[PDB]
């Protein structure tokens, strides 16, 4: 029975890594916007966008 | 098709489906009545419920519903918008007439 | 079935006839349900294997 | 069912802006992520994923917002083409449930 | 004795509508329908979340009918997802919760009361046909079910 597997991909801590290593930059850039908006207040404070 | 309309046969719909259930199978499912243990209770499955709940009928009529969740003879109407922004009655859909 | 034994004697290789089951030629037609098009007849046992 | 009570009383409220999806115990479990993307996606939070096998988040029709790093089970098939080509195989009985 | 639970939001009359529900000769059959009358701002999914254990919680009951006033383009992912979850079933009937959507699960015992994807397709044509409006073109953008509508024209 021939197959193929991936490397790294069971353990999650290895790829947490990666996780965060990507939106280091993604939120630099971003932050340097304007029209910066706020999350919602809560699961019943707020229903838009 | 108004809203009290609307409930009255939604109402019926649902009625009409578990009570009849009774007069064949003649054994009502009692799912533990709580937030948890969906999980242990699955032996009192829907499937027989779900087997003819789309054949639904109200003194009279032909509502059943699609696998997809649709009415298979649905009433629909034709609008046209105006001068003054107000969307006026045009046309009818009444059992594939026009 | 003159000819098909030509190509048997030329060609070695061994062969069973049989009819096609409705009795028609073959063209392309449209199913009940969306726009699938399946042929018929002895246009369609071919592709069928 | 205690999923999504969790997650609009004590998530959103802290000004989150990105969720790693988790892992289940079981690999065969696949609602790991159902419950939580469902109301993440409701007021367009993106979502990064982790442990994420499944091709059925990736329709663009639901789970819109939903990005993960492990490409599921779907992906095989690109080394399947190439792989039959260096090999000089080229008819092939496919299988599937 | 079954109960059922109808929950609505926007602005109505709650007894009016509550007025007819004890109008029901159905001598016919005991099907004892234990309508309850519930009414609350439940946009939110805060609000349904908790509401919809309580009342099975609180009253045994086998089938919810529910209906809404509001325009929220996902408030039906959300709905579908409780009976997804579960296997008491629920309709939606007017406001967002008979909005268009492609797909439902297996478990989901969920339906709409609205036009069909394909339906709207096959009428709209079929009154092009009483015009004689034989030529047109298609412009569509990226939405859950797009390419149902599209399958349908060309057959
Ligand atoms: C066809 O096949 C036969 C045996 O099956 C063998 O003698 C040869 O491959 C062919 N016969 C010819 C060419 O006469």
């Amino acid at each position: 029975i021939l197959g193929l597997q991936l490397i790294n991909g069971k353990n999650e801590s290895a790829h947490i890594s990666d996780a965060v290593g990507v939106v280091a930059q993604a939120v630099h850039e971003l932050l340097e916007k304007e029209n910066i908006t706020d999350p919602p207040r809560g699961c019943v404070g707020n229903t838009n966008i | 098709y108004g809203l009290p309309a609307r409930v009255r046969d939604g109402i019926a719909i649902i009625t009409t489906a578990a009570s009849d259930m009774l007069s064949e199978h003649s054994f009502i499912p009692e799912p533990k009545s709580s937030c948890y243990n969906t999980h242990e209770k699955r032996i009192y499955q829907s499937n027989m419920l779900n087997r003819y709940l789309i054949n639904v009928t109200f003194e009279g009529r032909n509502l059943s519903f699609s696998e997809d969740g649709y009415q298979m003879h649905p009433k629909l109407v034709i609008i046209l918008l105006n001068k003054e922004r107000k969307w006026e009655r045009v046309g009818k859909w009444k059992d594939k007439s026009l | 079935i003159d000819l098909l034994i030509k190509l048997a004697r030329t060609m070695n290789f061994t062969y069973e006839v049989h009819l096609v089951a409705d009795g028609k030629f073959g063209t392309q037609e449209r199913v009940n349900n969306s726009n699938k098009k399946e042929w018929n007849g002895m246009m369609g046992e071919l592709l069928s294997g | 069912i205690q999923m999504a009570l969790s997650v609009c009383e004590d998530l959103i409220s802290s000004q989150v802006y990105a969720i790693l999806v988790s892992h289940p115990p079981t690999p065969n479990d696949h609602f790991t992520p159902t419950p939580v993307s469902y109301t993440a996606g409701f007021y367009r939070i993106p979502v990064l994923g982790l442990t994420t096998r499944m091709s059925i988040y990736s329709d663009k029709s639901i789970h819109l917002s939903f990005l993960r790093t492990v490409p599921p089970y779907s992906h095989q098939s690109s080394v399947w083409f190439e792989m039959m080509r260096v090999y000089s195989w080229n008819h092939i009985i496919l299988l599937v449930s | 004795s079954i109960g059922i639970a109808v929950i609505l939001v926007g602005t109505s009359d709650e007894v009016a509508i509550k007025d007819a529900h004890e109008k029901d000769d159905f001598h016919h059959l005991s099907v004892v329908p234990r309508v309850e009358l519930v009414a609350m701002n439940e946009t939110d999914p805060k609000s349904i979340i908790t509401r919809i254990c309580d009342l099975m919680s609180d009253r045994k009951i086998q089938g919810v009918v529910f209906a809404d006033d509001t325009d929220q383009e996902a408030i039906a992912q959300i709905l579908d997802f409780i009976s997804a979850q579960t296997l008491t079933p629920i309709l939606g009937i007017h406001g967002g919760s008979s909005m268009i959507m492609a797909d439902k699960d297996e478990s989901s015992m969920f339906f709409q009361f609205g036009p069909s994807i394909e339906q709207q397709a096959s009428v709209m044509l079929n009154i092009m046909e009483e015009y004689d409006w034989y030529i047109f073109s298609i412009v569509t953008t990226y939405f859950p079910g797009y390419q149902d509508f599209v399958n349908k024209i060309r057959s």
